[PDB]
């Protein structure tokens, strides 16, 4: 239907996301071996030869498409892919070089290329003991730590408000006509009480008079940016634990079949949960017109700010009040991010790495030098979605409850300014 | 991909025909190769392993055909190269490498795969053929051995107990010269059925069941007519379903020699065994099975072939029993399925610790392996749900209808088309 992975028509050919897909996938049957053949160069048995020795086969990796498309909100994240990665056993590639001096009929130096083996996985495992108080913790101290960073963002957002409302008084003033409220709100700024100019301009004195008051607000809003974007790293809480697993192999023949290698393999299996806040109304529509990237803030900031421009002269009334309806509608963007906070994602990530390994090997019972060089190929992963939560006790809600009256009663000035 | 649609749960109550032999009928149809004569086989049935290798011998320049029942004449040999699509996909197609340097002069067998249940042990097959007199050279993964008259005839020291290594030995002394003694050889049931057919032929071999074989060298054999016994795997098999549904089923054509430590364990547990010569009776009475802990050992004293049919009747149990795998190390695919339904397991070492649950509920599963297969189709027939089984071709390997046998016993099971 003209659309790739993960997408939905909605209203007026709008794209959506569809939750029976991203949360609940169709994985497939695959049947591909990774290194079918591979060579066994060096010298054995006094006699160098280089063939063409294939492997075993059957290899069945259950995989789930990976989509990157559109996310759930604006200047957001990216929602939950399920990622699923379930191989049929544990393959690496191994380019041993196994070779023994003993004597004069027992000495050969081959080189092993591209070897692997299938052994066992035991994905069977959780740990549903451990990520538990790493949250509490977390939400118990989250008071203690980030209770003065929080405050400077309600402090910030307050002080913003009262320098828009002397910027008001200022644009009834051209149309009444009154001269007393507005020279004396320039000699605010200053120390005392003088006059740069006197003429019968009315905008001559409105440019020039408000030029600290420029360099004031635009501080703020670059400092609200460093303010609101910081929050919503925070709500990434991937933390987990895991533990140790060795893996034993043995009866390892390659090449003549003479000589045997086994080790002891020491995997790392990991296991981590993450947990995200969101709106509950919010993921529903999006729509791709009305995304405004962040370098729209800035331009904002410098509009007033112009050492050579004719905007004062080409009708002046289409300018100063047209500047107050685009801030009007970033906050109405970013004040759906506090309104009604639910617990809506969270999801679950386990892996397994690789870390050191200890080999050996032998021949008919004889001591053999080994040096050789594990690599990694085809390794685990899984990443789901849940829909529960255990403990929810102290919620983000009641906190950024408080930061939806601010913005509102910015939202409602703004509109109120006619011409 | 085809796959099952097993529903219910139902009562399985009835009889059932056994079918012919798997691991016994691979070495007899091998056999014929060094015979100059006709020989009669019968108790043949249509498996994906047979009608594989009755194409592979059509290749080489031997007419073969078969109606009601077999009879290789492979005495026109000309053709020595086999395909690369035939030997990978089974795994006893290396033992073909005997007959082809005993009687011919030449031959190039591959490595072949199958399924996957370790790391390909065949270190015993080459060391096999240096002690009678072969050459040691391989070219583009074509294993080739040529060498002037017969084998010579030695005391082989083996060092483990393989599966292939007593066959590959086996088949390639009947008609070299001098006395081969088998040392710690593969007292296995599937070793006593093939020496059956090499006595019809003319080969002096007396003592089976025994590590230590005396194998007498002649010149030149004939032909022979021996009927292939049924195998003592599908008997067990159809057992287990019975007795975690509490009924009752009575088996024909079987061998209760061949089974002798399998039936001693379920008769302390509460079950009433009836013994005989052509029929097997086994019942329940609606009691509980129980837990044994025995060690896989090569027969007797509970076979190694007996792993993946007992781990159901393991779970559904009660106590807590755990089996040492010290064969199959390496394919343990049966334990993340019957995870998934709602079972719990651990897998120590080379120990797997069953635990004991009562029932599960069938969901989606995956079947790679050969005995693995058949553990996840009963299950479906007693628990709860739909059970889908990926992957269904490892079925038809060793059992022919099974859907057929099952359908009069009392369980709705159909085939959906796939590919």
């Amino acid at each position: 239907p003209k659309l790739p992975r993960g997408l939905r028509f909605g209203a007026d050919n709008e794209i959506l996301n569809d939750f029976q897909e991203l949360w609940f996938p169709d994985l497939f049957i695959e049947s591909s071996d990774t290194h079918p053949w591979y060579t066994l160069k060096g010298r054995v048995l006094n006699a160098h030869l280089d063939d063409r020795l294939p492997n075993v086969g059957g290899r069945q990796v259950r995989r789930t498409p990976h989509r990157v498309t559109v996310p759930i909100a604006s200047s957001g994240l990216r929602p939950v892919t399920t990622v699923q990665y379930d191989p049929a056993a544990l393959s690496f590639l191994l380019n041993a070089r196994v070779d023994w001096d003993f004597g004069n009929g027992d000495s050969a130096n081959l080189v092993i290329n591209d070897f692997l083996f299938r052994t066992f996985a035991p994905k069977e495992f959780d740990f549903s003991n451990s990520l538990v108080p790493r949250y509490t913790q977390a939400f118990s101290a989250f008071n203690a730590k980030y209770g003065t960073m929080i405050g400077e963002g309600l402090e910030t957002i307050k002080y913003l408000g009262l320098l828009l409302r002397r910027l008001r008084e200022g644009y009834r003033a051209v149309k009444r006509g009154d001269l007393r409220a507005l020279r004396r709100v320039i000699q605010s700024y200053h120390n005392g009480k003088w006059k740069p100019a006197t003429a019968g301009n009315l905008w001559l004195e409105f440019r020039y008079g408000l030029m600290p008051l420029f360099y004031d607000i635009r501080d703020v809003m670059l400092d609200w940016q460093n303010r609101h974007d910081k929050i919503q790293r925070l709500l990434r809480f991937s933390v987990g634990h895991g533990e140790d697993y060795v893996v034993e192999f043995d009866n390892l023949y390659p090449a003549v079949a003479y000589f045997k290698l086994k080790g002891e393999i020491t995997l790392e299996r990991r296991h981590r949960h993450g947990i995200s806040y969101a709106n509950r109304e919010g993921y529903a529509v999006f729509d791709n017109g009305s995304l405004r990237p962040v370098s729209d803030w800035k331009e904002l900031a410098t509009a007033f700010i112009n050492p050579h421009e004719v905007a004062w002269e080409l009708t002046p009334y289409s300018f100063v009040v047209d500047w107050f309806l685009n801030v009007g509608d970033i906050l109405a963007q970013q004040g759906q991010l506090y309104h009604n906070i639910d617990i809506v994602d969270g999801f679950d990530r386990r892996d397994i790495r690789l870390k050191s390994f200890t080999i050996k090997g032998e021949r008919n019972g004889r001591p053999v030098n080994v040096s050789a060089s594990l690599s990694a190929v085809d390794l685990f992963y899984s990443r789901l979605h849940t829909s529960n939560l255990p403990f929810a006790t102290l919620d983000l809600d009641t906190t950024f409850s408080s930061f939806k009256h601010v913005l509102d009663s910015i939202f409602l000035l703004t509109q109120r300014v006619k011409r | 991909m085809d796959k099952f649609r097993v529903q219910g749960p139902t009562k399985l109550q009835g009889e059932v025909t056994i079918s012919g032999a798997k691991n016994a009928a691979l070495p007899i149809l091998f056999a014929a190769l060094l015979a100059e004569e006709p020989v009669e086989i019968q108790n043949v049935p249509k498996l994906k392993d047979v009608d594989t290798s009755m194409k592979l011998l059509s290749q080489l320049g031997a007419k073969v055909e078969r109606n009601g029942s077999v009879h290789i004449d492979a005495r026109d040999v000309n053709v020595f190269c086999a395909p690369y699509d035939l030997v990978k996909t089974m795994r006893a197609s290396i033992w073909a490498l005997g007959p082809l340097v005993a009687r011919f002069g030449q031959g190039q067998v591959s490595l072949p795969g199958g399924c996957t249940i370790g790391a390909r042990p065949v270190d015993l097959h080459i060391s096999g053929l240096e002690q009678l007199g072969a050459t040691i050279k391989l070219e583009e993964g074509y294993v080739k051995a040529s060498v002037d008259g017969r084998l010579k005839g030695a005391h082989i020291v083996m060092d483990k107990v393989s599966v292939g290594a007593t066959v590959t030995i086996m088949c390639a002394a009947t008609l070299a010269e001098g006395t081969t003694i088998i040392e710690n050889a593969a007292r296995e049931p599937e070793i006593v059925d093939t020496a059956n057919f090499l006595i019809t032929l003319g080969a002096k071999i007396s003592g089976q069941g025994t590590d230590r074989i005396v194998i007498e060298g002649v010149e030149r054999l004939g032909g022979g007519v021996y009927r292939v016994l049924p195998d003592r795997i599908e008997t067990g098999t159809f057992l287990v379903a019975a007795a975690i549904s509490r009924g009752k089923i009575i088996c024909r054509n079987a061998q209760p020699d061949t089974l002798d430590a399998v039936l001693a364990k379920l008769r302390d547990a509460g079950a009433d065994i009836e013994v005989g010569e052509d029929w097997i009776s086994l019942d329940m009475h609606g009691k509980r099975p129980k837990a044994v802990n025995v060690r896989t050992a090569p027969h007797p004293a509970f076979p190694t072939d007996m792993q993946a049919q007992f781990t159901l009747l393991n779970l559904v149990a009660e106590g807590t029993g755990f089996i040492t795998e010290t064969v199959f190390e390496n394919r343990f695919m049966h334990v993340p399925e019957l995870s998934r339904m709602g079972a719990h397991a651990e897998i120590e070492s080379n120990t797997v610790i069953c635990h004991g649950v009562e029932k599960l509920s069938g969901a989606q599963v995956m079947a790679t392996d050969l005995r693995a297969s058949a553990s996840l189709v009963l299950a479906g027939c007693i628990a709860e749900g739909t059970t889908v089984v990926d992957r269904i071709y490892h079925i038809d390997r060793g059992y022919e209808r099974i859907e057929d046998k099952l359908r009069a016993l009392g369980a709705n099971i159909e085939r959906v088309k796939g590919e």
